[PDB]
């Protein structure tokens, strides 16, 4: 188990070392930021659509319980 | 690229503006869940 | 009449609680989203 | 999680520990408010939503549990300092046993903690005498090793 | 909750102040003045007018049935005196100053068989729990700081059932035993 | 029915006039360390230094959670009389509060019985609530504002779904950028009391609190710097790095 971790913590270290060196010259991390921010907004709007239809659905029944009184 | 940074700022501004729309929602949703419980807990 | 009126108060409350219940789960999922907002 | 699933999980909790007795009133909407009695030592009311507990009011056996009707009246704190400290410790300890992934373990993890409280007033702490600086007995069980050292003790 | 009533006997009056001083060293706020009163009858029976239970009257026997009755129970006794022998010999009342310490409600007062004042009584009622005998270990260590080298080993009022409610009633049985010793000697 | 609505408005007015009278008598007759003021139709009071309660009958800003609660709270006061609780389950007994009649003969204590009879009437039952309705806001806005102001760690607040008047339950999960799994750290359950908030810290420490908004904001900021230090410790546990001297406070 201890051999598992150290050989793995060394593996990610190599990639992590590349990441910062790969952060500098290319624009890819910025490009991933473009996608991630776009995805985050898309998820935000999708949550809204879930909100409105549910909120509108509740608005109907509450009004319905009022017309019946 | 300088232009790419500008688009990120535009995306951030839109996202930041959308966040303002979102914060009001919680306050309203929060306020409603506050009010319903306070009104009900006092029920006779 | 006192009997029939009490049912309405209990009836609307039952539906009223369910509104609070569903908003609670809806608020909880939304509440997390605002704090998750990155860079803003 | 489904409302029916909540009852099954808690009903399963009662089986493991003979001393604990759990009552499921559910006065509010689909938020179980199970009541746990630890034999005769103490009572407690915990509110939980969708099988994720978020509060614990540890009222002693002496103190009343309801107010004017079957209403559970979770809020009313204990009139004794000892149970007040346990309330905070239960309030704090409830969190440390929260695993976001699994809903079943967190409830069970909290109960074995509460089950460890049956021996209150009778177990010395490993660090100093049973009775501490203030008027409180142990009132502090470690999360993993089940020690008895007080609030002032670490 | 759970209590250990006992007596801790020159300068008997000075003992209370000295004993209170020992209590004061620990630190306990003066939250009132308790007043426990005992009454005595022939056939016997005792009605224990206890403080901190303003309504309860606590009628009791030597070893038998005990009932908890509101303050009006006394009015029955005075009116019922005809068939009984009321106020047969003397009424012993013990009044003292309440010293509630951080949920321990420990009180000490000089028992006064009016107006003699021959004894000292210590009340150490521990509110939290009703379970007492299988919880007795707590009270002793609280005592050891209060009094010196003569801790009462056990109150002896505990019959040790499988599941044990104690409540307030059996405490009055404990008070009577202390009063019995005081009455018997001097 | 036109006659029905006309009568309903009158009944509401007669009840409303009673509500102000109950508050209006209570405010000046008794004192609770607060300077109530009486004007024609406005009972001005100052529960907090920064709050002004305009409970003003209006004849012919509106919370509607405090306003409605008055109408309902009065009934409980009205209900206490001529109720089913008063009557004795034993056929022969004087009329009395059922819980009270079983209190005296069951050896209840000096403190509990006194507490039950010490009901505060009407004004205290609402001022204390407004004394909590807005203290919640000052503690809710600060948490909401703090998330936007400080972006380095992310404050997270999971507000409880059952928060009755005179109490509110909080969750706070102060996690860093996106490292929820690798780094889960101090999360405190803040409790909004009537006068002062109450928190219990993750490690076990209990902090009572102050009531002012500024004091709360300081506490979160102090817990802010603590988490970033804890992030070092968590990485030390999971990174190839090993721990050295730790100083949780100072
Ligand atoms: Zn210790």
């Amino acid at each position: 188990q201890k051999f598992l971790d150290i050989a793995r913590q060394t593996e990610c270290f190599f990639l992590q070392k590349r990441l910062q060196l790969s952060v500098q010259k290319p624009e890819q991390v910025i490009k991933e930021d473009v996608s991630e921010l776009r995805n985050e907004l898309q998820r935000k709007d999708a949550l809204v659509q879930k909100h409105l239809t549910k909120l509108r659905h509740w608005q109907q029944v509450l009004e319905d319980i009022n017309v019946q009184h | 690229a300088s232009e790419e940074r500008r688009e990120i700022a535009e995306v951030n501004k839109k996202l930041k503006q959308k966040n303002q729309q979102l914060k009001q929602i919680m306050d309203q949703l929060r306020n409603l869940i506050w009010d319903i419980n306070a009104m009900l807990a006092m029920r006779n | 009449r006192n009997q029939q009126l009490r049912t309405l108060q209990e009836e609307c409350d039952r539906k009223l609680i369910t509104l609070r219940d569903e908003i609670s789960i809806d608020l909880y999922e939304l509440e997390e989203e605002y704090y998750s907002s990155s860079s803003s | 999680l489904p409302p029916q699933y909540v009852d099954d999980v808690i009903s399963r909790i009662d089986r493991m520990f003979p001393e604990m007795s759990i009552h499921l009133s559910r006065p509010n909407g689909t938020s179980a408010m199970l009541l746990v009695t630890l034999g005769k030592v103490l009572k407690v009311i915990v509110v939980m939503r969708s099988l994720f507990i978020d509060r614990t009011i540890v009222k002693g056996y002496n103190e009343n549990v309801y107010t004017e009707d079957g209403k559970l009246d979770i809020w009313s704190k204990s009139n004794y300092q000892v149970f007040q400290k346990v309330t905070d410790h239960a309030t704090t300890a409830l969190l440390h046993y929260q695993l976001p992934q699994m809903p079943d373990v967190v409830v069970r993890s909290f109960m074995t903690w509460l089950r460890s409280y049956i021996k209150l007033f009778q177990a010395p702490c490993q660090r100093c005498g049973k009775f501490l600086q203030d008027g409180l007995p142990p009132t502090w069980r470690d999360f993993r090793t089940l020690e008895a050292f007080h609030d002032t003790c670490r | 909750g759970v209590t250990c009533v006992s007596q801790m006997p020159k300068s008997v009056q000075q003992t209370v102040e000295l004993l209170t001083r020992k209590l004061e060293m620990l630190g306990a706020e003066k939250q009132g003045t308790f007043c426990v009163d005992c009454e005595t009858y022939h056939t016997l029976m005792y009605v224990m007018h206890n403080s901190e239970y303003p309504l309860s009257c606590f009628a009791l026997f030597e070893n038998g049935p005990c009932l908890i009755a509101d303050t009006n129970f006394d009015v029955l006794m005075v009116k019922l005196k005809g068939f009984f022998q009321s106020a047969k010999a003397s009424k012993i009342e013990t009044r003292g100053t309440r010293y509630q310490y951080c949920d321990f409600l420990v009180k000490v007062g000089t028992v006064t068989m009016g107006p003699s004042a021959r004894g000292i009584s210590v009340e150490v009622e521990y509110g939290p729990c009703v379970v007492a005998s299988d919880c007795w270990s707590l009270l002793l260590e609280f005592l050891q700081s209060f009094l010196g080298s003569h801790t009462p080993g056990a109150p002896a009022v505990f019959g040790n059932r499988h599941d044990a409610v104690y409540g307030p009633a059996d405490t009055m049985v404990q008070y009577m035993e202390l009063f019995n010793k005081i009455r018997k000697q001097q | 029915p036109h006659w029905q609505t006309k009568l309903e408005a009158a009944q509401n007015v007669l009840l409303c006039k009673e509500i102000f009278a109950q508050l209006s008598r209570e405010a000046v007759q008794i004192k609770s360390q607060v300077p109530h003021i009486v004007v024609k139709n406005q009972i001005i009071s100052q529960p907090f230094p920064s709050l002004q309660l305009s409970i003003s009958l209006c004849h012919s800003d509106h919370l509607y959670v405090l306003e409605h609660n008055l109408h309902l709270l009065i009934r409980e006061f009205h209900k206490q009389t001529l109720s089913s609780i008063m009557m004795p389950h034993p056929a022969s007994a004087p009329f009395g509060h059922k819980r009270m009649r079983l209190s005296g003969p069951q050896a209840f204590d000096k403190n509990e019985i006194n507490s039950l009879q010490s009901s505060e009437g009407l004004l205290e039952k609402i001022i204390k609530q407004a004394k909590h309705i807005f203290l919640r806001s000052r503690a809710a806005a600060t948490i909401d504002s703090l998330a936007s102001r400080i972006e380095d760690p992310q404050i997270q607040a999971h507000w409880s779904n059952i928060n009755d008047v005179y109490e509110s339950s909080v969750k706070v999960l102060i996690t860093s950028q996106g490292y929820e799994q690798i780094c889960k750290s101090i999360q405190l359950q803040l409790n909004i009391g009537v006068e002062q908030i109450r928190v219990v810290h993750r490690d076990g420490r209990v902090i009572t609190l102050s009531y002012q908004e500024q004091e709360l904001q300081d506490f979160l900021l102090s817990q802010m710097s603590q988490h970033q230090v804890h992030a070092v410790q968590q990485l030390a546990k999971v990174m190839g790095w090993q721990v050295l001297s730790f100083s949780n406070h100072v």
